[PDB]
């Protein structure tokens, strides 16, 4: 009921500290920000990178291999978001994201941040989008557990898969191919 | 790039019962009181005083001595502040501060968000990153982190904020290091310069 | 006019073989052995010193250094041009404006004549630099008190932070500049007593 | 036939350090708490707390008297037009600064390299600066009793010379130039 999406990371949107794999599937972090041009599409403050392809309508889904990562946040964002200074990643600011911080605190990046009580920490999360209905939901791609879903909102403009990592840990954030 | 801000108070902004020093780098509350004209550029009901220089970008920080002072509240506020009346100095009104009350430290200066500090602070730092909504406070004894306020979307210029509810002892603002500025350096150099 | 709290990071290419730097390059120890490293023209070979990375040629800058439990140390500013090889004295004529602890005393300009009569033991020392003023000062960061300002010098060239570790007891910590909650999630209740690595 | 030309020296506000305060008659000099917001034109001493006169000397012998009074810190004299004004330089004849003065209210010094410690019998309340461009003389006297204070080693003067005044301290007594 949701079209599988072949998502790849767009390095030109990557924060100067984020490392995009050669296949544009894995996402790591460096010790310090890299000397890269500050093109208007690149994220400068938030440790965020987008996909290469957007979604203007339909029902799409992709699965993210979060693995052992003790910090990660995934979701979607409007194209008209601010990428050069700090914005509170919130549906009001065009950000529909969930994730994990500190290895145990699962939260939905809303305002206020909704504290999720995940029974079993997911090793692979599935992001589900539904433009015309305004539904953003995240599931445990392994055992199908519903993690969280955002309230219905009327989407404006295109949507891009957004990925944010803050820590420098061994295990990387990889996107599962479709 | 971090800026070691040299914060001097603005007597316009100051309160009619706070008494600034001549350098305007210290403030104290005594029995006598000013009776200065309550213009729109100043505070009247709640004891407050602001720094003249207001920031609109970059990273800035400054230190403040509060040794042997009972009740104080240091932090950062906007330049588009409310200056008349007695509203709550809570992030919703544009005031992010760190305070002491009842021998306790409270974040956001609201009674239930109390900080669990294991030692009394004699000199605190006030950090500000404009492009990050970052307003942080530091324990300058070990340069350790104390508290970072909930990240605020900054509209216009902000400026240093100071509030003294303690009559006992003055609140000192640490000036930026000036080296040997305005002072003759002998052939052997200055040794343990004081004043 | 404006003071810049510097974020100093050591340069391992200038680090004496007996100097062991941390992964963040913000602290250094004197190891029991040598590292068997190349003797590149940037590295000190006889005196145990290491410089900061970014150099200064104008403006006001300062950095704090934790020197607690270090018996023989020397810190300050030096010229980018100073000779790395040899055992030349760390004096202003050779391009070194330094504050030193030697023989359980404090010596300015690394001179036995200029003993500093401090009665408090230094734990965190701030190194002040004002290029246009020829000013190299030092401060006791416990009370933000003044220690010593070196004789005014026409610098004429880029200047770099200078560090000499002479003991094997305890490391030399170069305090990084405050970065607030950079790269850290501030919870809805605010970030309380952050301790990082 | 005249012995010298008495100089009617008035302070040039366009050269004064942003921390200095020039009077309305341009005769008195005072300091401020912090620097003013004045443009950093080339003629302004941005680092040293110095100020120049308005007219220079290309030749001849000139003399003027400066009232120092109870001031605990002051330094006066002449200097070349090509002196360094935007950063610190040691005010010595080597750098084009012929200056003497008082520091800490008691230590009189001729600002040479190294500074010369002066022994002053009677603290001068009014100092006279004598300049002889032809013989390279820069001389300082006690204007009240005419007694000599200090004379710099005679030099070959290059370029015009300016009356320069330097004060580092804020105090009630001001550095005042006495009119011709
Ligand atoms: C450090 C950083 C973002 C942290 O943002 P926040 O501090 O607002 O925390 P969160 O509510 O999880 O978004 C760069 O992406
Ligand atoms: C602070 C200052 C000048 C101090 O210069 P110096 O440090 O060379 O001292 P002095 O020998 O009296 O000239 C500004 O005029």
């Amino acid at each position: 009921l949701f079209q599988p999406a072949d998502v790849i990371l767009d390095p030109n949107t990557a924060n100067p500290i984020l490392l995009v794999s050669d296949d544009q599937r894995s996402l790591q972090r460096a010790d310090e920000r890299q000397n890269l041009p500050d093109n208007p599409e690149r994220f400068d403050w938030h440790y965020c990178v987008l996909g290469c392809k957007s979604f203007t309508s339909g029902r799409h889904y992709w699965e993210v291999e979060v693995g052992d990562r003790k910090e990660w946040h995934i979701g979607v964002c409007q194209e008209n978001v601010e990428r050069k200074c700090w914005v509170k990643m919130t549906p009001e600011n065009g950000f529909w994201t969930v994730g994990l911080t500190d290895g145990s605190k699962y939260r939905a990046l809303s305002d206020p941040r909704t504290k999720l009580t995940v029974a079993n920490p997911p090793q692979r999360v599935g992001v589900f989008l539904d433009y015309e209905t305004g539904e953003v939901s995240f599931y445990n791609a392994m055992d199908g557990s519903h993690i969280y879903t955002f309230p219905h909102t009327f989407f404006s403009g295109p949507l891009w898969p957004v990925f944010r990592i803050l820590t420098l840990e061994p295990t990387a954030l990889t996107i599962c191919p479709a | 790039l971090l800026h070691a801000a040299d914060v001097v108070l603005d007597p316009d902004t100051a309160h009619p019962e706070l008494f600034l020093s001549e350098d305007r780098r210290s403030v104290r509350r005594g029995p006598s009181r000013q009776s200065i004209p309550d213009n729109p550029e100043r505070f009247d009901c709640q004891p407050c005083v602001l720094g003249l220089e207001s920031f609109s970008s970059g990273r800035h920080y400054w230190e403040v001595e509060v040794e042997n002072v009972m009740v104080w509240a240091v932090g950062v506020c906007r330049d588009s502040v409310e200056r008349k009346g007695e509203a709550l100095l809570v992030p919703q009104n544009g005031f992010w501060t760190l305070e002491m009350f009842g021998n306790q430290y409270r974040a956001l200066s609201s009674p239930e968000k109390i900080l669990p500090l294991k030692e009394r602070l004699h000199r605190v730092g006030i950090f500000l990153d404009y492009e990050s909504g970052d307003v942080s406070f530091y324990n300058m004894r070990d340069r350790s982190h104390i508290y970072t306020c909930p990240r605020s979307p900054f509209s216009g210029p902000l400026r240093p904020f100071f509030r003294l509810g303690s009559d006992d002892s003055p609140l000192f603002i640490c000036p930026a290091f000036i080296g040997a500025q305005g002072v003759t350096v002998p052939e052997g150099g200055l040794v343990l310069h004081r004043a």
